[PDB]
């Protein structure tokens, strides 16, 4: 068994990560991360061998403790690219093979950090429609949390980033909408979630 | 492929004393490959209780084998090594000389 | 390189499948993985080499052959709705101890009935004016829902051309109704420009969703269109 | 005075594309301590000397389950092999592998084995620098250099260095009696007449510990090789060996040959003459 | 004690 907690990790930009895992078999001797971008495959990002206590590059590196029978993986000044599912592996004798044995993997999310927030909450129409929208939180700081709905007919996203590259802009956002016409966007970005100089028209 | 014949050594593990019980050894060694066959003869007739040590090898990676038993020399009886290997067109027997 | 096929899968249940991974790198060793949610990478099947299978901790279901080096196709003789999964075959020169060279992985869906297919239905959302007034900036939405199953890709084109600079699509897709089986799925997107580029009503914004469905050679007896491999869009134009 | 660790490994193939046959056996110095046969029942890694008995059930299940493993890989390696030398599936062919360690009189590393036969030929070997590899024919080139590759030797060298000689340590002290003992050779001359005027000088050296012993003949004090006759060491199956030497002396000259005994039991060395 | 880890050749 090779254990990888947490299942999600939120850092900022610029910040460190660090992702351990834990391994039950002392003679393990192999220990790589592998690096799955949304959508993609895994490929392998580094690694280290039993007789080495760290291995570096550049901005990343492993730590092993071999008799405690953990290791981690460290990211420093994270960039926006890191951002992936991070599964670490130890290799050990399973079943008459040497094995790499996967962890469960981490979520590793590296956040912007906002300049000027300005958060608000807007109502959009449909180009073609007369009668449907969609609700969209905006411009929040990076520490806000969006709670999911847990109203039957109103559905939460969560948070997501976009980069206005020739702006050196960043913005937060996420997208909530119902087909329960009594729906109001405070419905789903309510006060319980949304902050205090929130700019909330109409 | 390599094939090696073997050496084959027969004696005993004690000094042979007349009447009393000893150990009757077959020792082979040298020979490669591993296949190999081993009776230890009491006048002509394989011995039916016959026990070998466990597959190794030298150096060279040629292999060796004991085999044993026990026995008890007399005046009269003749003992023997016989031993099958496919480097042998016949098997070769080794007669045990209380002296070698 | 690894090469694995088919990316994107539906079949129905019980109905045999093989999903091929074809490597031409000098590699002895061949594994199967499933992904799945929570579970990490689990071992299917490995091969050593040539005409060598062995079982990996989850080979229930599944079989596998390796009758030449560059080959090791996985066979699901009865694929059940509990296979439905993200595979990956991974190659590597000497198992346990070196890089594992994935292949671009296969999602399947098994499925109950292809009655259960639908295609995404797209709508764009435009611009607040309170958001223009207030930030000088304008985001546009796109929602895709009502798929099954969850096998698309979203992009925005702006004048004809993809756009990625502005753009964050919600990595996974939400279950309009988790709690059926095969509930039909929704996806959102956000495509933000300046308030003056949205203002030009010369500017033209579309989002586009590929879906992956059913092939030609599938049996389709509903009255509605069949839910084939599609790319379903819509699109706004700007307002002065 | 010194010691050693070593491992031997054999897997056989018959013909037929049966299943191979694996046998793996343990040393210490000349002393067997372990063994593993495929074709026997218990399917474990088994004691074969008294001192490794004590051990508990976490070694034999802990040395069952990484011998099995050995045994699997080489069975790989059978088929592996074959293909790279393209031979038929006709015959039956040979894996031997051999690991292990040295210490000196300090039970410190001195050195280090890790080589693989093949068919009996050297296939690859551990250099003694334990960093790099040794491979003599082309064959086996893909072997080292996917071995170089995954840094195969580093892992080697920190048990060759470490684990070997501390389980070496720690079969020295648990079997010490067995182990650290040395048996001087019982020595004795005999004589027998060879056709009508020779005669037949054997030198015996019975019953010693270690196996390392040296039986030299001299005639008139000129070290003899000619006519000479040296048996291999042998083991008397009790744990001691045996060896002995002879000569065939012209009759009546018997008194200028002198058999000479070295071994580390023995305090001086030992001259025998036959009279 | 023997290796704690394999690999094929």
């Amino acid at each position: 068994n090779v254990e990888q907690h947490p299942s999600t990790l939120s850092v900022q930009e610029g910040d460190s990560a660090v992702i351990k895992c834990t391994y039950s078999d002392s003679a393990s001797n192999y220990f790589p991360w592998y690096k799955q971008e949304l959508g993609k495959r895994p490929q392998l990002i580094i690694d280290i061998r039993s007789n080495v206590g760290e291995k570096k590059d550049q901005r990343i590196a492993v730590t092993l403790n071999k008799t405690a029978k953990h290791f981690s993986l460290h990211i420093t000044e994270t960039q926006p690219e890191d951002s992936a599912v991070y599964f670490c592996a130890a290799s050990f004798i399973i079943q008459g093979a040497q094995k790499l044995v996967f962890g469960q993997g981490t979520r590793l999310t590296i956040n912007p950090n906002i300049q000027n927030p300005d958060p608000a909450v807007y109502q959009l129409r449909d180009s073609k429609s007369s009668d449907k929208s969609v609700c969209l939180f905006t411009d929040f700081d990076s520490q806000t949390n969006v709670s999911q709905s847990k109203d039957s007919d109103v559905y939460i996203t969560d948070k997501c980033v976009l980069d206005m590259r020739s702006m050196d802009f960043k913005s937060n956002s996420a997208v909530a909408w119902s087909n329960k016409s009594d729906f109001a966007c405070a419905n789903a970005f309510n006060n319980s979630i949304i902050p205090e100089d929130t700019f909330f028209p109409s | 492929a390599i094939q090696r014949t073997p050496k084959i050594q027969v004696y005993s593990r004690h000094p042979a004393e007349n009447g009393k019980s000893n150990f009757l050894n077959c020792y082979v060694s040298g020979f490669h490959p591993s296949d190999i066959e081993v009776d230890l003869l009491k006048n002509g007739e394989r011995i039916e209780k016959v026990e070998h040590s466990d597959l190794s090898f030298s150096k060279d990676w040629s292999f060796y084998l004991l085999y044993y038993t026990e026995f008890t020399p007399t005046e009269k009886d003749e003992y023997a090594c016989r031993v099958n290997h496919v480097t042998l067109s016949q098997p070769k027997i080794v007669k045990w000389d209380r002296d070698m | 390189q690894v090469t694995q096929n088919p990316r994107y899968l539906i079949t129905v249940t019980g109905k045999k499948l093989t999903v091929t991974c074809s490597q031409n790198m000098n590699h002895e060793y061949m594994s199967w993985y499933r992904q799945d949610p929570g579970l990490g990478l689990r071992q299917i099947y490995y091969s050593m080499n040539v005409e060598v299978t062995d079982k990996g901790d989850v080979p229930e279901g599944y079989k596998v052959s390796r009758k030449e080096k560059r080959n090791f196709p996985l066979i699901l003789e009865s694929p059940s709705p509990n296979q439905t999964s993200l595979y990956f075959c991974a190659s590597s020169l000497l198992g346990g101890w070196s890089e594992a060279f994935f292949g671009q992985g296969t999602r399947l869906t098994v499925t109950e009935d292809l009655k259960n297919v639908f295609p995404p239905e797209v709508a764009v959302f435009e611009p607040s004016e309170a958001e223009i007034s207030h930030t000088q900036k304008a985001t546009l939405v796109c929602l895709a829902t009502g798929f099954y199953p969850d096998h698309v890709e979203l992009s925005w084109w702006v004048n004809g051309k993809e756009v990625h600079s502005g753009v964050c699509t919600d990595p996974q897709p939400l279950k309009e109704q988790p709690a059926l089986n095969d509930s039909r799925y929704a996806l959102s997107s956000r495509l933000r420009v300046s308030a003056t580029f949205w203002q030009n009503p010369r500017n033209h914004f579309r989002c586009q969703v590929q879906f992956y469905g059913l092939s030609e050679n599938d049996e389709w007896t509903q009255d509605r269109a069949k839910p084939v491999t599609q790319i379903v869009s819509a699109e706004a134009w700007g307002r002065a | 005075g010194s010691h050693s660790m070593r491992y031997f490994f054999t897997s056989v193939s018959r013909p037929g594309r049966g299943e191979p046959r694996f046998i793996a056996v343990g040393y210490v110095d000349d002393t067997q301590f372990v063994r593993f046969d495929s074709d026997a029942a218990s399917q474990r890694m088994e004691p074969r000397a008294p001192w490794i008995e004590q051990e508990g059930p976490e070694y034999w299940d802990g040395e069952t389950r990484k011998v099995k493993a050995h045994s699997q890989t080489h069975r790989v390696d059978l088929g592996t092999l074959r293909g790279y030398y393209n031979q038929s599936e006709a015959g039956s062919h040979t894996v031997q592998r051999m690991y292990g360690c040295d210490v000196g009189s300090d039970w410190r590393f001195l050195r280090g084995y890790h080589q693989y036969a093949y068919d009996g030929k050297d296939y690859i070997a551990l250099k003694e620098d334990l960093r790099s590899w040794t491979a003599a024919d082309m064959a086996a080139q893909t072997t080292k250099h996917k071995w170089e590759a995954a840094h195969v030797a580093e892992q080697l060298r920190a048990y060759l260095e470490g684990t070997c000689v501390e389980w070496l340590r720690r079969y020295l002290e648990n079997g010490k009696e067995t182990l650290q003992r040395t048996d001087a050779p019982k020595t004795h001359m005999t004589h027998h007449a060879v056709s009508d005027h020779e005669a037949t000088l054997r030198c015996w050296a019975l019953s010693f510990y270690p196996a390392e012993i040296t039986l030299t003949w001299q005639r008139d004090g000129e070290d003899q090789t000619q006519d000479t006759e040296l048996v291999e060491t042998r083991p008397a199956g009790d744990g001691t060996f045996q060896k002995w030497a002879a000569v065939v002396v012209p009759s009546g000259q018997e008194q200028r040959y002198t058999c000479h005994v070295q071994h580390e039991g023995l305090p001086k060395p030992l001259t025998l003459r036959w009279e | 004690g023997i290796l704690g880890f394999v690999f094929t050749l």
